[PDB]
């Protein structure tokens, strides 16, 4: 999940929007 | 914004600052 991506990695501000609602 | 590696309760700030209004999902870890 969201983990994967922004934490073990890193994420774009467009990367952590796909978890908004 | 930050190009870091979120983590933990740095990354649920991140997303409450990032989807505002509308509010987020947080899921169980893999
Ligand atoms: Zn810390």
């Amino acid at each position: 999940g969201i983990v994967e991506q922004c934490c073990t990695s890193i994420c774009s501000l467009y990367q952590l929007e796909n978890y908004c609602n | 914004f930050v190009n870091q590696h979120l983590c933990g309760s740095h990354l649920v700030e991140a997303l409450y600052l990032v989807c505002g209004e509308r509010g987020f999902f947080y899921t169980k870890p893999t």
